[PDB]
């Protein structure tokens, strides 16, 4: 009921974690 | 281009809190007995 907000936050984290895995990699790319 | 998937996100946490502000402000309808009959329960 209350405690999504951390269930909507960290899968959001999971979402900023494949742009930026895309990213540096770019950076070593 | 992918500005917008994580925007995207921050959606369904609003929804849901469209949801919750919709809902309970309608269950609140603490007495209701005005007679006799009323006042049996």
């Amino acid at each position: 009921s209350f405690a999504g907000v951390f269930c909507i936050l960290a899968i959001g984290l999971l979402l900023a974690c494949l742009v930026a895995a895309l990213e540096l990699w770019w950076n070593s790319n | 281009a992918m500005r917008i998937v994580m925007g995207s996100w921050w959606l369904f946490t609003l929804i849901v809190c469209s949801s919750y502000t919709a809902n309970l402000a309608a269950f609140l309808t603490p007495v209701r007995t005005f007679q006799d009959l009323s006042k049996q329960l």
